[PDB]
């Protein structure tokens, strides 16, 4: 899944 | 100024529990956005990512290492606690935490992210050998033969490292090569001390090996075999 | 998972040359990625963060770029404290995977090694085992490939090899490789052999000896 710091 | 530092077992036997303690300064973990992370690199390997948690609490593991690794924090006492279970020889390995940046705020205000995009700030590292070996003393064996000739030791079947060698009491060190020792499958340790000469030299060649943890010292002359 | 693949896996190079480093990922990561230089015995240090950004502290020499799925890390100016071995990191996808690294080690000419055989010692085989060491002494580059036949068939699983760090004076490297068995297969063959490939070697160099013969 994406990173903490995606979006 | 921020440092961080492992501390752990050196050695620990199959199937057991491995537990890892990261104590670290100069940030707390209840800091806005801030991770700490366990990294581990096999003797000559790569690096190899293990686990990550963050002081909104968020943990994060390797898929390959899920089902064996526990990630915790003690944000009073400054430490991430990394716990594996059920270790086997193939997890010996150098591990290191490392501290990861939270995104700069503004007046309390996230305004740049790319600072957490790197693991800025490492620890030193712990070494950990897993094994089911007891320390025991080397058996040393004789390794006999641009003209150059070769001869050396074979320090077979010791644990845990290191071990010392050294040529002729410490006088031998042009064309000395002490190779690293490799872990074999049975547990224990096996290195190979070489040295190169003009093929006339063959002069007397001793290997002084010292494996402290044992006790063990041997002094082995070498020559080329035929009586 | 996500691959991260580097390239060269190994360079070599002299002080003050130019050299660049690439990083590739099998899918887009941003500009979430790092990279690293790590010295032996040492553990891994932070040159750029963010595929870009120069990390505070950091000598300017060193320079990355880069997004998606290629990046390159470029250091204009080799300085010694820069043979190592470099890493990229990747965090935009968990796990935050790593590269496989690149090592940067000290050019120098190529130089094919010099190969020894050394059978076992009747001393290791009075206790039932036998190793059979192979040795390639002083070769450059690194890279080198060493296979044990035993009466032609082609061994595996039962060798292990190390490899010295350079030489500070030679620049080239050595490796020791340990063929072992019981000393009852041991004595089932007769013609040991250790088989090498190297650059520096027209063809393949065997060197060998027959059990027993006395």
């Amino acid at each position: 899944e994406c990173d903490k710091w995606c979006s | 100024r921020i440092t961080l530092k492992e501390s752990g077992p050196p050695l620990v036997k199959p199937t057991q529990t491995l537990t890892l303690t990261c104590s670290f300064s100069g940030f707390s973990l209840s800091d806005f956005g801030v991770g700490v992370g366990w990294i581990r690199q096999p003797p000559g390997k790569a690096l190899e990512w293990l686990a990550i948690i963050y002081s909104d609490d968020d943990k994060r593991y390797s898929p390959s290492l899920n089902t064996r690794l526990t990630i915790t924090k003690d944000t009073s006492k400054n430490q991430v606690v990394l716990v594996m279970t059920r270790v086997s020889p193939v997890d010996t390995a150098t591990y290191f935490c490392a501290h990861r940046r939270g995104p700069t705020t503004l007046f309390g205000v996230p305004i740049a992210r790319g600072p957490v995009n790197a693991m800025d700030v490492w620890g030193q590292g712990i070494t950990v050998t897993i094994s089911s070996t007891s320390t025991k003393g080397p058996s040393v064996f004789p390794l006999a033969p641009g003209a150059a000739a070769a001869l050396g030791c074979l320090v077979k079947d010791y644990f845990p490292e290191p071990v010392t060698v050294s040529w002729n009491s410490g006088a031998l060190t042009s064309g000395v090569h002490t190779f690293p020792a490799v872990l074999q499958s049975s547990g224990l340790y096996s290195l190979s001390s070489v040295v190169t000469v003009p093929s006339s030299s063959l002069q007397t060649y001793t290997c002084n090996v010292n494996h402290k943890p044992s006790n063990t010292k041997v002094d082995k002359r070498v020559e080329p075999k035929s009586c | 998972a996500l691959q991260l693949t580097q390239s060269p896996s190994s360079l070599s190079a002299s002080v003050g040359d130019r050299i660049t480093i690439t990083c590739r990922a099998s899918q887009g990561v941003t500009s979430a990625l790092a990279w690293y230089r790590q010295k032996p015995g040492s553990p891994p240090q932070l040159l750029i963060y963010d595929a870009s950004s120069l990390e505070s502290g950091v000598p300017s020499r060193f320079s990355g770029s880069g997004s998606g799925t290629e990046f390159t890390l470029t250091i204009s100016t080799l300085r010694p404290e820069d043979f190592a071995t470099y890493y990229c990191q990747q965090l935009h996808f968990y796990p935050h995977t790593f590269g496989g690294g690149t090592r940067v080690d000290v050019r120098r000419t190529v130089a094919a090694p010099s190969v020894f055989i050394f059978p076992p010692s009747d001393e290791q085989l009075k206790s039932g085992t036998a190793s059979v060491v192979c040795l390639l002494n002083n070769f450059y580059p690194r890279e080198a490939k060493v296979q044990w036949k035993v009466d032609n068939a082609l061994q595996s699983g039962n060798s292990q090899e190390s490899v010295t760090e350079q030489d500070s004076k030679d620049s080239t490297y050595s490796l020791s490789s340990t063929l072992t068995l019981s000393k009852a297969d041991y004595e089932k063959h007769k013609v040991y052999e250790c088989e090498v490939t190297h650059q520096g070697l027209s063809s393949p160099v065997t060197k060998s000896f027959n059990r027993g013969e006395c």
